[PDB]
C-alpha cells in the first residue's frame, strides 16, 4: 500500500472485514453533512451518495463525498440525505448475514429511520429537512452538544489514522 | 465493531432498508 490522506468508506470496511461502530456512524453522518452544508453554500451541484465508495474520510477528520439561493434543484437535500442514510446503514450492517440485525441504541436507529425515510422525541422526531437538522440530531448524541465539532472530527482522525495503517501494510 | 445482534425482525430498520436496496 501506499500512504496518502484519504481513504474512502469502502476501503475502511474492506480494511476492517468488520462493520463500523455506532460512534463512527455518528461521526461520518455530522462530518458528511458539514461538508455537504459548506459545499451547497458555496454554490457547487448537489449529488446523490450512490456507494460507500463515494465517501472519502481525510486525514484531518474531514468526510466529503467525492464530485459525479439554491433550495431547489436538480437534486434536493432530502434525497442526499435519503442516500447518506442508506449508505451508513449498510457500513453499520456490513457483513452480517441476512437473518441477523445489529441491535442500534434507540436514538441512532431513529436518526437512521428518519434520514432513509423508512419511518412508518420517545416515540418520533420532527421530519428531518436540512442538512442542519441532521447534524443538530448528532450532536444531542453528545452530554455537552457543543462538543459536537471538535468531537466528530476526533473520531474520524482516529478512524482514519487506525485503517491508514491497515491501507499501507496489509498483504 | 458489531457486537451485538438479534435476530431480524419482519418490520425493523434492517427489513425496510433492504427494500430501498
Amino acid at each position: 500500500g501506499s500512504s496518502r490522506d484519504a481513504l474512502s468508506l469502502e476501503e475502511i470496511l474492506r480494511l476492517y472485514n468488520q462493520p463500523i461502530n455506532e460512534e463512527q456512524a455518528w461521526a461520518v453522518c455530522y462530518q458528511c453533512c458539514g461538508s455537504l452544508r459548506a459545499a451547497a453554500r458555496r454554490r457547487q451541484p448537489r449529488h446523490r451518495v450512490r456507494s460507500a465508495a463515494q465517501i472519502r474520510v481525510w486525514r484531518d477528520g474531514a468526510v466529503t463525498l467525492a464530485p459525479a439561493k439554491l433550495g431547489y434543484s436538480q437534486c434536493m437535500e432530502t434525497e442526499v440525505i435519503e442516500s447518506l442514510g442508506i449508505i451508513i446503514y449498510k457500513a453499520l450492517d456490513y457483513g452480517l448475514k441476512e437473518n441477523e440485525e445489529r441491535e442500534l441504541s434507540p436514538p441512532l436507529e431513529q436518526l437512521i429511520d428518519h434520514m432513509a425515510n423508512t419511518v412508518e422525541e420517545k416515540r418520533k422526531i420532527s421530519a428531518i429537512r436540512s442538512y442542519r437538522d441532521v447534524m443538530k440530531l448528532c450532536a444531542a448524541h453528545l452530554p455537552t452538544e457543543s462538543d459536537a465539532p471538535n468531537h466528530y472530527q476526533a473520531v474520524c482522525r482516529a478512524l482514519f489514522a487506525e485503517t491508514m495503517e491497515l491501507h499501507t501494510f496489509l498483504t | 465493531s458489531l457486537y451485538k445482534i438479534k435476530p431480524r425482525h419482519d418490520s425493523g430498520i434492517k427489513a425496510k432498508i433492504s427494500m430501498k436496496t
